[PDB]
This record gives structure tokens, C-alpha cells and sequence, in this order.
């Protein structure tokens, strides 16, 4: 009933003139190709290395809409596997973390160890005369996983590049927040889990490239929230300068700041640590980054970050409209106690199902689903024409294309990732055909 | 084990809650905050699935926070809805609560007693929306010298370990 | 407002509201008629939506009835379904009545009180049929000289702006 | 992508030899195909005069599954636009009625005026510093809107005929309903809305062509109803001479009766006032019109009417299996107040969620669309054959097709036309063929 | 006719009611078995639709039992789950027990009551998993000597015809 | 659409290597193709003699998704019809079972007989001047409907073979529970009636060709209950020589044993009441099927029993991904009351949505349901190897292919017969594929 050839996925999106036709958001074969081409092909956030600390020590998550567990190995490495038994088809696997030494399933009672081998198989001389292999039938295994200072990422593909080639320049970006100290960083305190009714390219897409709207949404917030001396008026205010970053759908996007200072809506004891630790960041990253306590950042396809409030957030698609998201809390593993309970306070006050700031964006993006249920509704193209030929390279040393902040270079960019991995057979096409579009905007 | 208080006092505890829910369901949110006491704790967790062994000797994957006020992030809250511009809440959300199952014992605090019930929450927006929370609750209320009922404490727990609605703008 | 009323007063008029919800639910309609006051009053009105400057102001967009009777249209609401020909009726529903909140006060016209409670309406019907109903509901509630209760009015709010349920063959 | 030549409409339905098969109810490339022509194409109604008096007013209504304001212009005109912001395509608007003089967008704050121009952008230098043509981001119009003696209507395409010939002699019928008394009508107290589990051509054709289940489905409430002296027989019993008009899909359908009498569910008082204004009503339009107070009326696709009660009835299509009710009551303004209170009443009796009529004609629906799930339960012919062949003009003065008041023309009629809207490109070769179809009917 | 127990044993007999209620809810299954007196009998039918004619004389379809339990049937279930074997129950279902309009009435043997609730079970397991049992049910309660009272019966109503649920591995 | 090219039935399924691909379990265009073939082509159970003794009687059941009421003629025969009437396609009963002399259409009135016929028709002179033909709208008949030993089976297609040959050799195990005792069997005591997520494919081979699970899934089962003293070894520890029939879709499963034994779930009553009439049964059979009072059955597509406990379990698809599960007890009927109250007691413990035993089988069909939603989860094959090559006819006297009890001979049968109704147009082709497939498994 879906057939990649019918579809005309460069007819729905115009980069260079800058309109969207809605369809995109509302297509099931749209969203079954997807689940084919760009699931398939591309980096998956998995864990953090701190979840799995000793060996044999397992975390259930997510890719696409398959199950995957994540176990440590007896040597140091990490392996991910397909929660799927072999025979049958039965998950082996339900806590949400915990140590074991064999996983189980219950309806027959086959066993596997924790490096995937079928170990044991009840009364196998009398169910199988003529003998069964236990090499073959071993768990469905990830091929590739990696893990960049501390967050392990997984693919399906052994085609595709590998994760410092995928990432690129946005390296230089997770960097600012990953490398703050000597010692890396840990998960706080347990991980939140909701339900939002809309596509999963709207997240995506605001947390890539969207400050515009934090000017109206979030006024109340900014209102009301605005005893200790603190800058009432945020940092957008009286900012001089600001950087937006939009490349191979990668974004990011940040104000120059004078002195080092996060936003408002977190604590004074936050803001306190951040100040009193300046000169190390400083000396391990340079200036520019280690001032920046401020902004938004996003990797392809679903995985979102921003400095200030400390927060990981991963978006799992489930069918055309709705999505799931899951959020950690993540800090500097030489911090106090007191100070990751300050974190930890601060991050679920402003973000989560009961916060002050995601009420507003996760009302907008269902209504925006509602609506996207008529013919007309869906036939009428959209603006993306912010920031439209004034995109430059810095020669002041910050890597990659950069423009105006209040612009949609990002929002274009991952259009058109989108495009050509939705449209393309092989890798190789889809990077020479993101170097053509790229060497055509640059001129 | 906890000793029950007698018929008067859970007549009147009893009416005192029912006056609370009657207060929030109807929009008016500055009586209710007269209501609270200044040391109020409003607290909510989240809900995990462990092994069969970690429930046997009792060890749970780590939670983390929901709600957690006092009273002046409460007046925060109310604040926000007042300006007019939160748009989670225009138009605003119609709810009911529902209070079952009333259990009160006494305390070793002088004049403070503990109650514990089960709630359900039905919450209907816009057009078309219903969402259902049901849970269990635990409370502790103070008895002034002028026969005034005050909050001190609440404690809600939430069934839900994934949580079905893409936000909670009603005050439990 | 009003004084709450004491214990036994509070005791008899809920164990009234409670026969008379046990009446409806074992289909036993003569009874329940004859249960209801001579000017007995059943009302339910419509939900809308309305501006931020609207509700500042208060004012609303205009509603209209839903139901609106007396003892003898209720009459004959219940001769319809006794004659076997209502095909809505047939065959019968399954309803739950859950009442819930209650508080009584006393009103100006001697032997007269005030109720108001919380309701939620459960009804199955056929194979495979659900369907809830929950709000708020006021009632008031007449005493005689021989310890009988009789029932003067009913006013019932309905929290949903679009009815989800494609007829309301059921009494509230 | 949906292409007509795969599906077969003329094979399903036969209307020579009246038989009908019941896939045509449940077939979603059927209804999406209807989204696309028959609501695209067809006039569709949205509002009353009455409800947006001054400038400045709106009301928010639906076309298909397209949310639409109407809004009452200061020159005083009415236009009625999409709800979809130009950026992003978020709703600018939720009340049901009021008065305002812009809409502005929460989402990111652009804001619209009544005309539906684009009056202000925030930080429009900063953001857009090539320029922005705000000629070409206006709200989406409604390009046709017209108002019939009071009754606006609006039509997508500009291809389509005018609303006069759109409805021919259905417009005789209707003025004995508009053109009672001086001044026109006006709507009282409100608007009811419900949902019903069924395809919308159930209710259509039966307000179209279905007089014959008064006799069984509503035997109850005539027997319990049939207070004041008044006739216990219904209207049908003691009538004489019975006229059904099937033409353009349009139905209508009364009885002939000596006397002026509305039928037994109505109160007294509204009897008393339709008898005490014969001489107006008589005199502005004729005898024959002026003792009609019962009968049905439908107009193509979704506008339903009842001569006694003095109900108006929208349906609005919610997916293959669902239809969501619309109820106004409408009436004379020059009626007193206590008249208007007397019509509220009787109508919410008798029409409504919980009227006594309403509940049993719900329920017959409902409980075939739940049948129509088995594959042997959709391929099996279904009779069309009442009044087959006696279809003749009459010479007495009344315009159009006639035939007894017992009989299928306008269901016949109304199928027809919907496959000829289905199986067409343009608006020309349906009226060639409906021109077709009548000269051989009626030979 | 039977009349109404007093205000002190209404009281009684509901918190009772309650504290069993609460026991089910914090999977403590020894003291909710210690409970229950030697002779309980824990029953629940099927439910079935009729002809008009069949409702007027009285008659309907045969129905069959889907629980019918004494004390040592309920031991096996409880002993079951403690195995750690039982892969319905794990991970356990979390569940909320709301009961109301609660009627009592004297009986015929002495220190024996009669009680009738209705109740609405709220199940929720692993991860998006919800299911709400409503109902009514009857209760039959003892008295000793030392204040301390025993469940000597109970029937329980489903109104569903067709269960909408895989397996019902919750006590009721 | 449907249709057999698009798709790829064999690709899908290999039987020689044991391989299958779990998408057969979640796809919708499989599912229409299986409405249209499988259970239009196949014998499916309808009821019991015992349910509708005298004239008049009917039962209100399902033949795929399909309403069907079954109805006692006068002369003795048994009818079933389509629950659809023929004008406007409304239901005409609802009640589950009872007594009648018409059905009625509460819609408009139309009233049939209890042979089909349709008797009255409200104002026929009226709405049908030109006259109308009853002779030709009558109720639509199942063509073939036939009772073996008191199960009746109906059948929509007349080209396939009857039902004697459709069972063949299951007959031969069937007749030991139907043929025990003189007098035939009867029901008691009403229908358990509930709802389970999974495709019917699930519970239809589990009861065709698994025994496997037993030892895993129901431990604690067999650990809690040992009512009493018993045996506490189930009978697979003690048995010596073990059966299964995998032929034609149709599979079976036993245990030998020495003794007349039924299992340990049982009540001591029924034990010993079979202990007590042994001696007529192994008279009437024979030794070999006297002493089977265990194992379990399968009648291709979804009738399901199980010697010991006496239930029969018949399986309604509703969508690809779910199932509704009606469940009868049978029992001899010269038992006296006693023995049948010990029946009914035991069958309701044992199995039913509260059963000890079901509990287990639900949780895990619907966790596989809910794992299949994933791109790659549906796209691993499965394991289907067990006792490969070892199939051999006996010469024992036991008809069909056989071969031990821990293989999956009638799984792969049933899978062929599936992909061979799937993907063959005439009933003569499936037999020769069927004929084919035999010959080469024998080689
Ligand atoms: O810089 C920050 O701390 C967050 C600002 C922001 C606002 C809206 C979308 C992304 C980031
Ligand atoms: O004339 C009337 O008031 C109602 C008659 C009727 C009967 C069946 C369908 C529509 C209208
Ligand atoms: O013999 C019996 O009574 C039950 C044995 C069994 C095991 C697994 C599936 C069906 C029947
Ligand atoms: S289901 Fe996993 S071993 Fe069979
Ligand atoms: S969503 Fe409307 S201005 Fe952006
Ligand atoms: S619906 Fe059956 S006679 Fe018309
Ligand atoms: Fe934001
Ligand atoms: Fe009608
Ligand atoms: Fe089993």
C-alpha cells in the first residue's frame, strides 16, 4: 500500500524559496519510508556510560520503535541487542535497570547469556533429534556502537560513517558541555517519561532552530519568574551578539555574553557554581565556549540539548502523530551532593510534564496536529523565508556555517537532510548530494 | 496501630476537604491559597518497574521529582494564570474531584492529625478532551484554637509509569 | 454560607440519595416516581467557551436546554419505555450511579435543605459499550412530619462542550 | 497518488433498477475522494445573519473537516476565512462567538486584521533583512460567500455555479420556511452539538426521501404524546393528498391538509401562533405554502429541515464512520418573547440528544454501521424500488419533479448526483449528465 | 424493611470496609487473608441479554461462574504469586479500590450484617496499561466479642456482556 | 487493495527449512485477503444441537466477522442466516438466545419468517404501485450447513468438498470425546464470552501443535496445586509413548498412559466418574482412545479442545491484531446433575479469564503483538526446526502422519495450508498443492 516510487518527496519541500507543504507531517507512507530510511541509517542516542557502571549491568531503551537493551560486558565493553527471542518472538527482558547474569524467556524458557549466545534449550536431545545450532540462533546483535565521552550512540547500518564523521562540527559544540571539568559528567536522579500528540519533526525542528518564539510563548514565565540580586530581564535582552549554526541538520544556537551567566529561570546555587568554577572551563575549552551558560542545541534526528538548565532530552516516534519523550538530568561528576540536588530541583521545576516552560510549546504542537486533518488545511504552503541569503562563514574561528540567530538556516538544512535520505539508495549519494546543496548556498 | 479519631472530628475533617476540592473546582484559586498553611510540602514522584529480586530485598531503579513547592511557588503558579498570557490554560481546563475512602488517625504532634484517601481527577479542555488521574493521597491538617482548619502536607502518587497526557496544568 | 447541618441530619439525607440511586439502578421506575415531589424541577443546560475579555467581564456565549421537565413529562418519559417500543431502550442499559462530596446546608423556607455533590455516571449497554459521565449536581430536599423525604428540584452540570455519545437515553 | 480510474463508482450503485451496495458506506479512498470533490465543490452552510449583527463579529463553523471564521466586515460585508496562520499553521482563534478587532497568533505572535491582511511581525528587521511581501502571507479566504434571504453559504471554487442556481426549485420550498412574515428570521438561544457513529449520507437521505419509518420507528412517542385538547392522530393519518419532490439531489416532503396544523409534538402555544398569523403568511405567499407546517427538507450535501418544530440541522463528515450535529432553533423575529421561549422549549423537547424523536433514529444508525464490518456483510444488494416509474410533473402550479410522498425519487436523485461528482473533472460534464440523466427519467 | 444500623456501626463497619481496601492496594496478602472467616464464599457470574417477552415473564439466558472460591482456593492464589513463577503478575498491576454509597442493614442471625457498596477498580500495569471495573457488590460482616470483625461473604456484579480485558489476575 | 500479485504468500514462509517471518502476523492487506479466502472457503462452527431443541429456537453467532443466527425448522431441520435485512441493512435480533415466530425490523417494519421468507411488508400498495417481488428479497441463507454427532458446521462457498471430507482423519480423534457414552453430549450452563490482543494465528497454533510450553509457562501451577492429595507428577512425567497428528491443517496431541487418568487440574468427582465408566468407553471405541483422557486439539481455522477438562473454544478475529474467545463446557448427557455441577466447577476454575491456566497464554500473545510494531522486529525469521525429518506413518493401527510430541509437524502443516487457500483461486488447485506437499514430506 506504500510505494516509494508514487511518492515526490523534492516536490512537497522548496528549500531555495523557502515554503512547506503540511502533508509531510500527516503522511503514513511518509512515516513508514521513514522508519525504513532515516531510523535505519542514522545515529541513535542509547545511554550514558554512568547508567552502566559494573559488569553485567543492562538499561532498556528505544530505537525507532524497537525495543533495545543495553548491557555491559565482562571486559569493559558496551553491546546493545533487539529484545526479541529467537524462537517465538517473545521480549526476555522488562525492568528499567537492574544486573543479571541470563536473560530468560518465559514462555518456553530458552536462555541466553550476556553476550547473546543461546546457552541453554530444555529437553533438546528429545525436541531435536536431528540437532540444533546455537551459533545461529543467538540474539539479534547492533553492529555498530559507540560511545563519544560518554554517551553511547548505536546504528543499524555498517555502511554508514562512523560517529565522529556523522557528528562533525556539532562536536565542537557538544564538547562546550561535555568537557566543562576534568572527570566527565553522570546522570542525576532517574529518568522522566510522557506522551505529546504530534509529529515528531515538530520538537525536532524548534529545538534545531527556534529562539524566535520564546519572545511571545514564554512570556509569562519570563513575567512572573522575573530574593538574592539576580538580572531579572533575560540574557536576549542585552545581548551583543548572537550565533545560530545549521548544518547537515545538525543546529545550534547561542548570544555572546559579557560574563558568564545562565538564565533566569534557574537557582542561585546554580549560577553561583558556575561562576566560582570559570577559570578551569576557561583553560580547557577557550573563552567562547566557556561563556556561553546559554542556548539551544539539536543532533539529527532526535536528540536535543541546552546549556543552561542541563537537560538531555530523546524523542521516540510512535506512528505518524504522537511521540514520546524522555528526559535525564546530566552534571559534572566533581560536583557536591548539594549542588546535583540544586540541579536536579532546578531542571524538574522549569522542565517536565509540570514545568513552567514546556506547558506552552507541548499545547502548541497538538493543536497544530488537530488542525492538520483537513484537505484544504494540508494543501497550503508555509513560510521558512527567515534569514534568506545572508548565510557567511566566520573567520573569527567558530567552525561551520553560521548565520543570524533569528534566522531558519537549520530548519532548512534539516529539510533537505530529510529529503535526500528519504529519496537516496546509497550514502554516497546522500553526501554528494549535501555537498552540492551546500557548495550551492555558500555562492 | 493508628489510633482513629472519633465521629465529630471526622465529620468535620472530612468537610473541611470536600470545602478545598469545592474551592479549586469552581476557579477560584485565592481562597485556596488562604487555605494553605505557611509550611505547606506539595510533593509528587515518579513510578518505575523493578526485578523480581530487587522487589524481594527492596531496591528500586532511582525516581525523581514531579511537583515540589512551597507556598510561594504555588503563588507563583497562581500569578502565572492570572497575567492572561499562559496558554496551557486559555481557555481553562474544567475539572472535577472525586474523594473516597477517608482514613484519619491521630498524630504525636499536638492538634495535627493525618488523613489518607483516594482521588480521582477527571479533567475535560476545549472540545472533545478527557483525561482521568486516580491515585491515593496522603494529607496532615492543623486545628487552630478558633476551630479553623489549616493544610500542612501533601503527598500525591500517580499510577501512571509512563504518564499518558502531554501536560499537567491542574493543580492535584 | 448557610450552617452545615448536624450528624443526623447529614446521616438520613444521604442514606435518601443513596435509595433513591438504588431505586434507578434496578430498573424499578414507578418507585423512583414516587419518590420525586409534585414540583419537582429537572434541569441541565449546555457548556461553552467564551474570550479572556468574556470571562473578565462574564459574560458567555448563549446556551440553550437539554432537559427541562416536571413530574409529568418524567410521567411520560417512563410510559415510553414501558410500552416495549422504544428501540433506544431495547435492549435495556446498565447503569452505575457514584455519588460522592456531599454537603448539606440548611435554606430560608423552613423543613427545605441544600445539597450539592459530585456524580459519575457509568453506563454499559449491549456488547461492548461504555460510557462515562461525571460533574457536579444541587439538589434540594424537603422533610415531612411523618420522617419522609421528598425531592423539590435538580440542577446538573455536564462538563462536556461536545457530547461524545450519540444519545442520552438514561436518567441522570 | 488518489486516482478515480482504480476505483468503479458506477459499479456500485444501480440506479435504474434501484439497487445499492453498502461498501460505498465504509470505503475510506471513497471518503477521502469526497473530501477532495464533493465538499470541495459544493456549497456548504455556515451561519445566520442574526448571530454576527455588528462589525467586528465572528463565529467559528467548519467546511468539510476545515475549521472556517465567518467575520462580519465594517462596510457590511461578510467574509469567512481559514484558520491557519501563514507561519507554522497554528489557529488564531477558539471562542465560539464574540467581538474582537485582530486575531494574533500565540504561537510566535503574528498578528491579523478583520480584512484577514498581515498588519504587524515581531522584530520584522532584525529576522527578515532581505524584506518580507506581506501582500502574499494574508489568511487564506474563502473566495465565494453569499447569503440566501438571511443564510450565508460558501463555496471553495470559483468554477462552481451561483448560490440561485445551485439551488433552483429547492429556493421555492425554503422561502415558505424564510418568507413567513416581515423582517425576516432569527435564531434563539444557542446551538446544541453532539457526535454520532455513522457515515454521513445516513442522515442525509433520510431527511431527503424518509417519511416511512415515522410509522414504526417513532410508534412510542405518537402513542405516549398522542394537557390541552388537540388532535391525537398524527398529521399523516388523516391526510389526503401527499407531495415528495427528488430533484438535484435536493428532497423535500409534506401532506396536503385542509386546516393549518403542526404536528402533535408540538405545544399548544406554538399552534396557536402559527394559526392566529394565517393571513400574512397566506397572503405574502400563497395557500398552498401557507398551510404546510410539517414535511421534510434536505438540501445537498448536509442542510436539514423541518417544517413544524423549526429546527436547522448541520452535519458536519468526521471520518468514514462518523458525523458530529450541529442544532439551531430558528424562528419569526417579529414573535414576541414569550413565543421565542415557547419554540426553545418545544424544540429542545422534542429534537436534541435527549429528545423522544431523536434517540431511536441515533440508534437504527449506529447499529448498521456496526453490522457493516464482514466482507459478506458489504456485498450484498440493498432495495431502492418504492415509486419506481410513476415519476411525473405536475400541472397545479408546483415547480419540479414529483412523485408520492411513499417513494425513493430523491434518494435515487441524491445517489446520482454523488456519483456523478465522484466520476467528473469538471462541473460542466456533471450538469450534462444530470440534464441526461432527468430527460431519461422522465420519458 | 430491615432497619438501618445506627451511626457508631455504620462507622465502624466502613472504616473496616476501608482498611481491607487498603491492604489489597499495598500487596499485603497474608493480612488481607487473615481477613477473611473461615466460611467465606467469593462468588461473581456472567452477564447476559433477553428478549422483551423473556424480561416481562422473567426468564434469560443460562449464565456460568467466573469465580467460586472458599478460603483454601484463595490461599492457592495468594501462594501462587509468592512462588515468583506467575508471569501475569509479573511485574505486579498497580490497583485503587474506590467504594461508595455504602448501605447497612441488619440480618436476621444475630452479630451478622448486611452491607451493599459500589465500587470502581482502577488497574494499571507495565507501561500504558489502564482498565476500570465498576460495579456493585454485596458484603456479608461479622462481629466477635473483642470489637473485631469478619468478611463472611461476597457477590460480585460485572456489568460488562463481553470482558474487555485479557485476564483478570486482580482480587476483587 | 488486495490483491494476490502485489503480494508475496510463499516468500514469506518456508516450510523445508522451518522459517518464518513474523510480518504474516501484523499485515492488514493479509488480513482482508484472509476474510476473503480463509473463512469464506472453510468449514466453521456454528453451535450444538442441545442449544436449539424444539421448533422455533434460535442462537445469535459469528462466521468470520459476520452476525449469523442459527434457527430450528419445524420439520426438524436446522437453518442459518445473515443477520441483515434486506432493505436498508439492519440487524433483526439481538437477543442471545430464546424463542420465536418472526423477526421484525424495528428500522421500518419489515417482518420475516422463521424459513427466510419475507411475510409482511407495512403499506405495500402505497409505496409499491408497480409491485414488488418477495420471492426475491428474502433473508440471505448460508448454502451448506451440516451436524456431525452434534456440532454443527457451516460453510459460505458450495464448490468446497463436504464436511466429512473436510475433516478426513481428525474425525477419528474427535469421535473419542464425542462417542463415549449412548445418548450423544450436551452443553452446561452458558458461554464465557471475552477479549484477547493478538492475531488468531497465535491461539491457533498453540492449540494445534504445542506442548512444549506446559513445562515452562505453567509451573507454578503445577507446583501450588500438588483440590487435594493427588497424584502430584502431571502426566508427561509418568508417560511412556507419546502422539501428535499434524495432517491437513488439523493437529492433535496425546500421552499414553497405563491407566485411565485424567490430569492433575481436574477435580477427584470427574476422575473417578470416568474411572467408573472406563468400561463402556473402551467397549464403544476401542483401548487406544479410551484411556486418552489428555492432550489437546486443533480444527483448522479456530475450533479448539482438550480431552480432560471438556471445553471447546472458538476463536472470532476482530482487525489483524486482536481476537474475541467464546468458551463452552460439554459433557455426557446420561451424567447425573451432580456430575455435570463437578464439570462445570472444574472447566470454570481450570480455564476462563480468572483460570489458573489462561492467565499466562493471554500475557504472552499479547506482549508478541505488542513487540511486533517495529520495522526490523517484523522483519527476523523464527525458528520452526523442531523434529525435522522424523515423520513416519505408524503401523499401529493410529491413522495419519504422525510423529512425537515435542515437533512441530502440525505447525508447518497448518502454515502450508494457509499459504496454499491464500494463494490459489479454485479448491481443486489447494488439493493438488496439498496432495504434492504430502508426497514430498514423506520422501
Ligand atoms: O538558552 C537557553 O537556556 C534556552 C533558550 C531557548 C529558548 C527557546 C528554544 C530553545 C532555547
Ligand atoms: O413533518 C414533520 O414535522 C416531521 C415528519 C418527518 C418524518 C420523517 C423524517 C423527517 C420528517
Ligand atoms: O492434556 C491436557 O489436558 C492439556 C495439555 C495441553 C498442553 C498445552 C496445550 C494444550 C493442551
Ligand atoms: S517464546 Fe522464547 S523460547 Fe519460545
Ligand atoms: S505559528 Fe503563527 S506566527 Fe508562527
Ligand atoms: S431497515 Fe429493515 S425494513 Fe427498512
Ligand atoms: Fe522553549
Ligand atoms: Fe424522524
Ligand atoms: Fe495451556
Amino acid at each position: 500500500m506504500t510505494t516509494p516510487s508514487d511518492l515526490n518527496i523534492y516536490q512537497l519541500i522548496d528549500t531555495q524559496n523557502g515554503r512547506v507543504t503540511p502533508r509531510i507531517y500527516t503522511d503514513p507512507d511518509i512515516y513508514q519510508l521513514e522508519l525504513e530510511r532515516i531510523f535505519g541509517r542514522c545515529w541513535l542516542f542509547l545511554a550514558h556510560e554512568s547508567q552502566i557502571p559494573k559488569p553485567g549491568d543492562f538499561f532498556n531503551t528505544y530505537m525507532g520503535e524497537d525495543a533495545v537493551v543495553v548491557v555491559r560486558q565482562k571486559d569493559g565493553s558496551i553491546k546493545a541487542f533487539l529484545n526479541q527471542c529467537r524462537h517465538r518472538a517473545m521480549r526476555v527482558s522488562y525492568a528499567d535497570c537492574g544486573n543479571t547474569r541470563a536473560f530468560t524467556c518465559p514462555y518456553h524458557g530458552w536462555s541466553y547469556g550476556i553476550n547473546g549466545e543461546l546457552i541453554d534449550v530444555p529437553l533438546e536431545p528429545r525436541a531435536y533429534p536431528q540437532g540444533l545450532c546455537k551459533s545461529h540462533w543467538g540474539l539479534n546483535e547492533v553492529p555498530c556502537v559507540e560511545s563519544y565521552k560518554g554517551l553511547i550512540f548505536g546504528n543499524w547500518d555498517t555502511s554508514a560513517p562512523g560517529l565522529r564523521d556523522y557528528l562533525g562540527d556539532i562536536a565542537w559544540y557538544l564538547d562546550g558541555m561535555l568537557d566543562r571539568r576534568e572527570g566527565g559528567t553522570e546522570i542525576v536522579g532517574g529518568v522522566q517519561k510522557w506522551v505529546i500528540n504530534c509529529n515528531w519533526k515538530f520538537p525536532a525542528e524548534q529545538f534545531a532552530s527556534d529562539q524566535y518564539h520564546a519572545l511571545f510563548s514564554h512570556a509569562s514565565a519570563v513575567q512572573v519568574l522575573g530574593g538574592d540580586g539576580q538580572t531579572a530581564r533575560p540574557v536576549w535582552e542585552t545581548a551583543k551578539d548572537a550565533l545560530q549554526f545549521g548544518q547537515d541538520g545538525h543546529g545550534s544556537g547561542f548570544f555572546f555574553t559579557e560574563k558568564p551567566d545562565a538564565n533566569v529561570w534557574v537557582d542561585g546555587a546554580v549560577s553561583s557554581y558556575y561562576r566560582e568554577t570559570y577559570a578551569e572551563a576557561e583553560q580547557r575549552l577557550g573563552e567562547v565556549r566557556a561563556l556561553r551558560l546559554a542556548g539551544h542545541n539539536n543532533i539529527f534526528p532526535t536528540l536535543s540539548w541546552l546549556n543552561g538548565t542541563a537537560t538531555l532530552r530523546v524523542w521516540h516516534p510512535r506512528g505518524p502523530d504522537q511521540v514520546e519523550v524522555w528526559a535525564f538530568c546530566i552534571t559534572d561528576k566533581a560536583a557536591s551532593d548539594e549542588v546535583k540536588a540544586a540541579f536536579e530541583n532546578s531542571a524538574t521545576r522549569a522542565f517536565g510534564p509540570a514545568g513552567f516552560l514546556e506547558q506552552d510549546d507541548s499545547e502548541n504542537w497538538c493543536e497544530i496536529q488537530k488542525l492538520l486533518k483537513g484537505h484544504r488545511a494540508r494543501n497550503s504552503k508555509l513560510c521558512l523565508e527567515m534569514g534568506l541569503g545572508q548565510e557567511k562563514r566566520r573567520d573569527d574561528g567558530i567552525p561551520g556555517i553560521t548565520n543570524y540567530i533569528f534566522s531558519e538556516t537549520a530548519a532548512r538544512g534539516m529539510y533537505q537532510r530529510w529529503a535526500d535520505l528519504l529519496s537516496s539508495e546509497s550514502w554516497q549519494e546522500v553526501l554528494d548530494k549535501t555537498a552540492a546543496y551546500q557548495q550551492e548556498v555558500m555562492k | 496501630m493508628s489510633a482513629q479519631v472519633s465521629l465529630e472530628l471526622h465529620h468535620r475533617i472530612s468537610q473541611f476537604l470536600f470545602h478545598e476540592a469545592s474551592l479549586l473546582d469552581d476557579w477560584k484559586f485565592r481562597d485556596w491559597l488562604a487555605q494553605l498553611d505557611e509550611e505547606i510540602r506539595y510533593t509528587m514522584r515518579t513510578t518505575v518497574n523493578a526485578q523480581t529480586r530487587d522487589r524481594r530485598k527492596g531496591v528500586q531503579p532511582p525516581t525523581t521529582w514531579i511537583f515540589n513547592d512551597t507556598k510561594d511557588q504555588l503563588e507563583r503558579r497562581i500569578a502565572r494564570l492570572e497575567t492572561g498570557m499562559a496558554w496551557a490554560e486559555e481557555p481553562p481546563s474544567r475539572t472535577r474531584h472525586l474523594i473516597s475512602n477517608c482514613q484519619i488517625s491521630e498524630t504525636d504532634i499536638p492538634n495535627v492529625f493525618a488523613v489518607r484517601v483516594n482521588y480521582l481527577l477527571y479533567r475535560a479542555q476545549k472540545e472533545r478532551d478527557e483525561t482521568f488521574y486516580v491515585g491515593t493521597r496522603f494529607d496532615k491538617v492543623r486545628r487552630l484554637e478558633d476551630d479553623n482548619w489549616r493544610l500542612l502536607e501533601r503527598d500525591i502518587v500517580l499510577d501512571q509509569a509512563v504518564i499518558t497526557s502531554h501536560n499537567l496544568s491542574v493543580l492535584f
